[PDB]
């Protein structure tokens, strides 16, 4: 009935479909022995996977799968699985499961498709670690629909479900071990991997920008606005077309290549109007038949744009190229991914947002500035300048172009191979979603059953710590300038006593090797010996640090496979009921401490959890396999490495398949580390399958404890500076022992670095779970006890130059803000700074990407704040002249301020807004993103702070300007990074007008 | 006598190559 | 259409003149490139007269009022450029990389005549600041 | 410091153009005249190029963002003196320059070929009596000399020479003409059969002793075969250097089997084996050759393996996927090495031919071939 509307739509979308190149391959019939070996005999076609789909296909229609090829010579068709859905319901009294059984066959006279009897683990259930399961009663349906027949029907039922949000897709692909990207023989017996095929396949690839009208100081409305020009690429070959009813000269053929790497030989369409380029626009895709188009933010501004002029012009988009809005209003078709970049962008590219325009991303990325004009000036250029219109138009697609094809291309394309997902899914699927789906594979693979999802909405409020942050100093630390250490000699008699086998078990364990094959064992061993006896004796010093950073590697993911940390661990009222408790010797459940925090108000309470250690491993082993996979690639990688130098540098050599290779593996081990440090947040996840707040709260207190005590020894041999979360920064003395190294007896090397490995030695020492169990033999429920570790810090430095800010607050510090800097004086990471936050100051901009790199300079620290005091006594000096010692030009563009509102207009970003919505209608106030431009003013005098910003770029300026205020603000910035550590140290005040407050002198000793 | 300056262009961009007419000359 | 190009007068010049070493050939010449725009007035007959001798900023020259707009003081390859009252403009001296050309289209008679080589630049990257 | 000055007004004649070592070393040598020459085919339309006396540049106008002000050297007429404003770091003025002219672009050069503009020039199909035929068309454009066709070409001269006299150019009863394909070999034929009728050295042949030998026993009203036609031919089939001239044996076989291939196999795909029997008969006795499918690879096609049919390949059409088609329809299979001379001029980015027809057409082997399957 409402399959007959679905086989419709279906049948429409396999015209589109088949109008597009994907006709239906039926392979043939082969009643021979399904093999994988012998694959290149079996009826057939070999293909590479690059879609699949869930269609429904008539004799009411029936439900299946279509999945979606590449051959090896760069064709395509399509070919179709069928399979049935189902999902199973759990009864809570065995006795009457016949009694269940005869209930919903009389319940469920027409909807059920079929049952069968089946058994799964139940890690609830007394007794399943002996090998008992839990039996249930599979409930099967023809469709979803059927399935969501049933779910109303259970619904006021749970108001006096299972399986309910599992994609079709996922299902069908999990169980017959289907991933996009990888290669396959369509055949009768179903889907042969081609193993021997592993290097992609070279997709239709498709960039495009357009060009379109806008009003001034509003945003574009595609009922009125037109579209003026649109650029595209296809395969690094770049097209222009051009609505010469609005574009008033025509654009002649011209090459555009902004490196050599990227050719851009440009072929111009200077068409009459909108529908011209519409039209030109789809027979091209057409003709050339793309299955990835990219875009930036192309599903809320240019599709629904193309859509609109589409319906205004009388086109059906979906009949022109099969694109049609889904339930969240976004375009897709079924033979063609939508790669919007700004969802990556958002996602996965490790940008601030304030980072997160194409603009920044370019200049990450692809490390180039490329033209830019404002759209104000693109409607009068129309007219005026239409060859600079043209080449920032190209100069857009080729951004677009090799952005997507240098970092989203290899990225979401590698990932998928192991994901059984499209890609368009994987760009938007919650990461808490896509955690749960990997678990969900993996779990059907071992026959665990789901748990289903947390429902209840969030303990009201959830918001405990999940990582230990403190600010301990700050001010600059440099190479060149001498510190005084207070070394604990105790500490260096604690590394002496442990020595010998913190060096051996370095050699061994954590470099995995025997001490038989070291030339130089005792001579590194005295060599530290000498210098650790020199600390002890002279141990108040006064020399050139070390700057170092110790961070542990790969922190929670290495406590979860060290402790076989996962949330069904978690007794939940009982364990030892039925499976022998006393042979471990704790009786078998091990505890272990968590901090708890609970909002109900907060309030800490230790708590203990006893983790038995012979549970059915199914997170824990996938987690360490995933690691062992990436650090295979990192080997891999490196045998690559060779062969990218052992060759010719004749390119076309058939080795830009190698070099692809090397991006690949590369690709695919930080595609692996993404996957692995996301397991831990899997388990604070709203809504999680796999909830426990115990987990988080083992993770960060075990964490905590690690770290507290790698504190301690620096602390006692050194000064740490700031930690967070996971890393220390520390400064040792120069005469400490730091990085030998070991020659092996075949000649070669291993690193050491000497407090690396005496911190992971004590770690190891500490923190083994020795009580580590694995199953030797399922069959007799025997397990095996061992010891695993696999935690172990590693050490970045020393540096050039480190700089901390401090509070304007007495004793406090500020977290999530630094300065860091690379060896080569380079600075490497700018974190929660004004610049970063949204809303800020241009003057302040200006002012730290002047200030950050000349403290480099100097040999002391009272000539580098001298000449930092020299530069602010230049800005002092243009706010203090009111800007009157500078040309008007320069002075209007540094004072304007810009606010989003995080509301709607239903704070000084709201007074502003509120009034450019008064101004120009509550419809530009209704929406984000308006462009709010003001200046904080001196007048009114008297009024409060959410008074003061009246945006008067509406509308002299240096008398309405609160230059006050304004040079109180960059005082304050001034005070954060200049004077405040500056004052700490005991420096006079180099910039006098923000003065000393009292607190840090009386902080400090003086 | 005091009111030339320059406006300073933040970067440097270099544009599309062109073809060259004899007219784009004369 | 078709015309030769006409290097005799250049030719003669640099045979009898060493190849270019530094930023001025021995001919005396020069280029100047600038991340920029020259705000300039609209006007400049009006603006000489107003000129006076001591500022000398707008002179007369042979009839043609030449604008003396700024100073460049060339130290080694070190380049600081000063405009007017209220610009400074610090750089440097790039040799080029290839070699370009000027040359001389006579549009009236269709004629082109190469006039001169240039191997180095003057380049001011960063914002100006004031003079002070 | 250097005192800096300004013109009001640049003069926009004044360009910038890149000069590469190659063109400045060209630049550098007094020796040369009209050695190097801006060319254009025409004035509103076609490119201009940059031309050598065997090298040829394309022109591409380049646009930058800034402020690029061309200088050069004055004498100030009156002393002036510089106000001191707050200018630190600035000594006393030792020039003074004059900004000249203001560039907005550069001109890049890439070498590229010279090609003739053969628009008006017709085909000659032996007539006699043509100077009369080429006033019963209206072809305005006449061409004396090959300088004058060469000047309003985009070629260079050596470059305009060569592709002269690849293409047969001549002059007949004082018109210049080209030679149609089937007189053009007609009077070749008849020329070698004269070459081996005088017994000449065919790696020492000159002007004189060949026309000769080929006028020897005919009138001259009535022989076509002038000197003119006599230093085509040569500088057709023969290489030059007095000059003299040496055949290209297995090139001229070669032409001669296109002719063949025109002639007796284009309406019909003969199997290899006889055709090549008369081919070989078709020669002028004596003459030292052997043959291979091979040298003719891009001038024929094949059907079947076994059998042989011409096809030009000016014919074929400049779009892959079209040319592909007509080319599949033409044979079904195809051997790759056969069929890359048909589409190497399409193969303008110089890569490995199976990637370029994989943007349009897709491939598909067998054993020893690697063919292309079209759909
Ligand atoms: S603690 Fe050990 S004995 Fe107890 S239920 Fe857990 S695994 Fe079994």
């Amino acid at each position: 009935a409402l399959s007959a509307q679905q086989l419709l739509n279906a049948s429409k979308i396999d015209d589109i479909d088949s109008m597009m190149g994907f006709e239906r391959y039926v392979p043939p019939q082969y009643n021979g022995r399904f093999d994988a070996k012998d694959i290149d005999q079996i009826p057939g076609r070999v293909g590479w996977l690059t879609n699949m789909h869930a269609t429904l296909v008539s004799q009411q229609g029936i439900s299946g799968v279509d999945f979606y090829f590449l051959d090896e010579e760069g064709g395509s068709f399509k070919s179709t699985v069928v399979y049935d859905p189902y999902f199973f319901i759990a009864c809570n009294d065995e006795s009457r499961v016949n009694d269940v059984e005869e209930l919903v066959k009389k319940y469920l006279e027409s909807c059920l498709k079929s049952l069968q009897i089946i058994r799964k683990e139940d890690l609830t259930m007394d007794n399943h670690l002996l090998g008992l399961q839990k039996t249930l009663i599979k409930l099967s349906f023809v469709n979803s629909n059927q399935l969501f027949e049933a779910r109303k029907l259970l619904r006021p039922i749970l108001q006096d479900i299972r399986e309910y949000d599992v994609p079709y897709h996922v299902r069908v692909s999990i169980d017959k071990d289907i991933r996009v990207g990888k290669w396959y023989k369509v055949t009768q017996q179903g889907f042969i991997e081609d193993t021997r095929k592993i290097a992609f396949a070279d997709p239709v690839v498709m960039a495009f920008a357009i060009a379109t009208t806008k009003p001034p100081l509003k945003f574009p409305d595609s009922a009125v606005d037109q579209i003026m020009m649109i650029s595209y690429m296809i395969d690094g070959e770049g097209f222009l077309i051009t609505n010469r009813e609005i574009i008033s000269e025509d654009i002649e053929d011209f090459e555009y290549t902004p490196k050599p790497e990227y050719p851009g030989f440009f072929t111009i369409f200077n068409e009459n109007d909108e529908v011209a380029l519409l039209q030109r626009f789809f027979e091209h895709i057409r003709d050339v038949r793309p299955t990835v188009i990219s875009t930036f933010n192309g599903d809320f501004f240019d599709w629904p744009f193309i859509h609109n002029r589409s319906k205004i012009h009388g086109l059906d988009m979906f009949d022109e190229i099969g694109f049609a809005p889904d339930a969240e209003g976004e375009y897709k078709s079924s033979y063609c991914s939508h790669m919007d970049c700004f969802r990556w962008v958002k996602r996965d590219s490790y940008l601030p947002q304030g980072s997160q325009g194409l603009k920044a991303v370019t200049q990450s990325k692809l490390g180039y500035n490329p033209i830019e004009l404002d759209p104000e000036l693109m409607t009068p250029y129309a007219f005026e300048k239409p060859q600079h219109l043209s080449e920032y138009s190209v100069s857009d697609a080729v951004a677009t172009y090799y952005l997507y094809m240098k970092y989203v291309h290899p990225f979401i394309f590698s990932l998928c191979t192991i994901i059984p997902l499209n890609p368009d899914e994987t760009l938007r699927k919650g990461t808490g979603t896509l955690c749960e789906m990997l678990l969900m594979v993996q779990a059907y693979q071992h026959n665990i059953l789901l748990p289903n999802k947390h429902t209840d909405p969030i303990l009201e409020s959830e918001t405990y710590v999940g990582g230990h942050v403190e600010s301990l100093e700050a001010g600059v630390f440099r190479s060149d300038l001498k510190n005084e250490f207070k070394i604990d000699p105790s500490a260096i008699d604690e590394l002496l006593q442990e020595l010998p086998e913190a060096l051996k078990f370095s050699v061994e364990v954590e470099n995995k090797s025997s001490v038989d094959k070291v030339t130089n064992f005792e001579e590194i061993k005295n060599q530290i010996t000498q210098k650790l006896l020199e600390l002890k004796e002279n141990n108040i010093r006064n020399e050139l640090p070390l700057i170092y950073h110790v961070d542990v590697a790969s922190m929670y993911p290495n406590i979860m496979t060290t402790n076989r940390l996962q949330p069904d661990s978690i007794k939940a009222e009982r364990d030892c009921a039925s499976c022998d408790f006393n042979r471990p010797g704790k009786t078998c459940a091990r505890k272990l401490k968590w901090a708890w925090r609970g909002e109900f108000v907060s309030e800490i309470v230790e708590r203990e959890a006893i983790v038995c250690q012979r549970e059915n491993p199914f997170y824990v082993d996938t987690v360490k396999s995933f690691r062992d996979r990436r650090y295979e690639f990192k080997g891999l990688a490196k045998t690559w490495k060779g062969n990218l130098s052992k060759i010719d540098p004749s390119d076309k050599h058939a080795r830009d398949e190698a070099k692809k290779m090397i991006v690949l593996y590369d690709s695919l081990q930080l595609a692996h580390k993404v996957i692995l440090n996301s397991f831990y947040g899997y388990v604070m996840r709203k809504g999680s399958r796999w909830y426990s707040m115990e987990m988080a709260g083992i993770t960060c207190l075990t964490g905590a404890t690690i770290i507290q005590m790698a504190r301690a020894l620096v602390e006692r041999v050194g000064r740490p500076l700031e930690l967070d979360t996971d890393g220390i920064w520390c400064i040792l003395p120069k005469s400490f022992p730091e990085t030998y190294f070991f020659t092996l007896e075949n000649g070669k090397k291993l690193y050491l670095s000497y407090p690396c490995s005496m911190l992971n030695y004590r770690v190891h020492q500490k923190f083994t779970n020795h009580q580590y169990q694995e199953l030797k033999d399922p069959l007799n429920y025997i397990y095996e006890t061992h010891s695993e570790n696999t935690i172990f810090f590693e050490v970045d430095g020393p540096y050039k130059a480190m700089i901390l800010p401090s509070s304007k607050e007495e004793g406090k510090g500020i977290k999530k803000r630094y300065a860091v800097f690379n060896e080569d004086g380079s600075l490497a990471e700018l974190k929660g700074f004004e610049l970063k936050r949204r809303g800020e100051l241009q003057l302040i901009k200006n002012f730290q990407s002047d200030i950050f790199k000349v403290f480099l300079e100097g040999d002391t620290l009272e000539g580098c704040y001298s000449a930092v005091a020299s530069v602010c006594n230049r800005w002092l000096d243009v706010l203090d002249s009111h800007g009157l010692m500078l040309e008007d030009e320069d002075l209007v563009s540094l004072i304007c301020e810009n606010r989003s509102m995080s509301k709607t207009l239903k704070s000084t970003s709201i007074t502003t807004a509120r009034r450019l919505g008064d101004f120009l209608g509550e419809d530009m106030v209704k929406d984000k993103g308006l462009q709010c431009k003001y200046i904080i003013s001196s007048k009114p005098f008297n009024a409060p702070v959410t008074e003061r910003a009246i945006p008067v770029a509406i509308f002299d300026i240096r008398t309405i300007i609160d230059w006050g205020y304004y040079r109180e603000r960059l005082g304050s910035a001034i005070q954060k990074i200049i004077t405040i550590p500056a004052a700490l140290q005991g420096v006079s005040n180099p910039v006098p007008r923000v003065e000393h407050p009292d607190w840090l002198k009386r902080k400090i000793a003086t | 006598t005091v009111k030339i300056w320059v406006k300073y262009n933040e970067g440097f961009s270099n544009a599309v190559r062109k073809n060259v007419t004899w007219n784009n000359l004369w | 259409p078709s015309v030769d190009i006409d290097a005799s007068q250049w030719q003669k010049l640099t045979q009898s003149r060493e190849k270019q070493t530094t930023v001025i050939t021995p001919l005396g010449m020069m280029m100047l490139e600038i991340q920029g725009e020259l705000e300039l007035p609209k006007d400049f007959a009006s603006l000489a007269r107003r000129d006076s001798p001591n500022e000398g900023r707008f002179s007369e020259q042979d009839g043609e009022t030449l604008i003396r707009f700024g100073s460049l003081q060339i130290d080694g390859e070190r380049a600081t450029l000063f405009v007017g009252k209220k610009q400074r403009l610090l750089g440097k001296v790039t040799k080029l990389d290839v070699p370009m050309g000027i040359m001389h289209f006579n549009s009236k008679d269709n004629k082109v005549e190469l006039v001169d080589v240039m191997k180095y630049k003057v380049i001011f990257k960063d914002r100006p600041l004031p003079i002070m | 410091s250097i005192n800096l000055h300004s013109a009001p007004e640049y003069d926009p004649s004044y360009k910038l153009i890149q000069l590469t070592p190659e063109l400045l070393d060209i630049i550098q040598d007094p020796v040369q005249n009209h050695q190097l020459r801006f060319k254009s085919l025409d004035k509103d339309k076609s490119e201009v190029v940059l031309c050598s006396h065997d090298k040829t540049w394309v022109l591409k106008q380049r646009k930058h963002s800034n402020t690029v002000l061309l200088m050069r050297e004055f004498v100030p007429e009156q002393p002036i003196t510089f106000d001191e404003t707050l200018l630190f770091g600035l000594s006393k003025p030792y020039m003074d320059v004059v900004g000249f002219a203001k560039t907005e672009s550069e001109f890049e050069t890439r070498e590229t070929h010279g090609e003739l503009n053969l628009n008006s020039v017709p085909i000659y199909n032996g007539e006699l009596d043509f100077s009369d035929k080429i006033m019963k068309r209206s072809s305005t454009k006449v061409i004396g000399t090959l300088e004058e066709l060469l000047e309003n070409s985009p070629c260079s001269a050596l470059e305009g020479i060569s592709k002269w006299h690849k293409i047969g150019g001549s002059v007949k009863d004082g018109v210049l003409c080209i030679l149609s394909q089937d007189f053009l070999f007609k009077a070749l034929h008849v020329l070698l059969m004269s070459a081996m009728a005088e017994s000449l050295d065919l790696q020492h042949l000159n002007v004189e002793d060949t026309h000769h030998a080929v006028g020897k026993d005919i009138e001259d009203e009535f022989n076509p075969y002038t000197r003119e036609i006599i230093e085509t031919v040569l500088n057709k089939f023969a290489v030059q250097e007095n000059n003299t001239w040496r055949l290209r044996i297995p090139f001229i076989a070669q032409w001669y089997g296109i002719q063949a291939l025109r002639k007796y196999v284009s309406g019909i795909s003969m199997p290899i084996d006889e055709f090549l029997i008369k081919w070989k008969s078709l020669f002028p006795p004596f003459f030292p050759c052997d043959i291979d499918i091979d040298m003719l690879r891009g001038y024929h096609f094949k059907p079947t393996d076994k059998t042989v049919q011409y096809i030009a390949k000016s014919t074929l059409p400049m779009d892959p996927k079209e040319r592909f088609k007509v080319l599949f329809r033409l044979q079904s299979q195809w051997d790759l090495e056969d069929i890359k001379p048909l589409i190497e001029e399409l193969n303008s980015r110089g890569m490995k031919i199976d990637s370029f027809i994989m943007k349009y057409a897709r491939r598909k082997r067998l054993g020893k071939k690697t063919v292309v399957t079209s759909r």
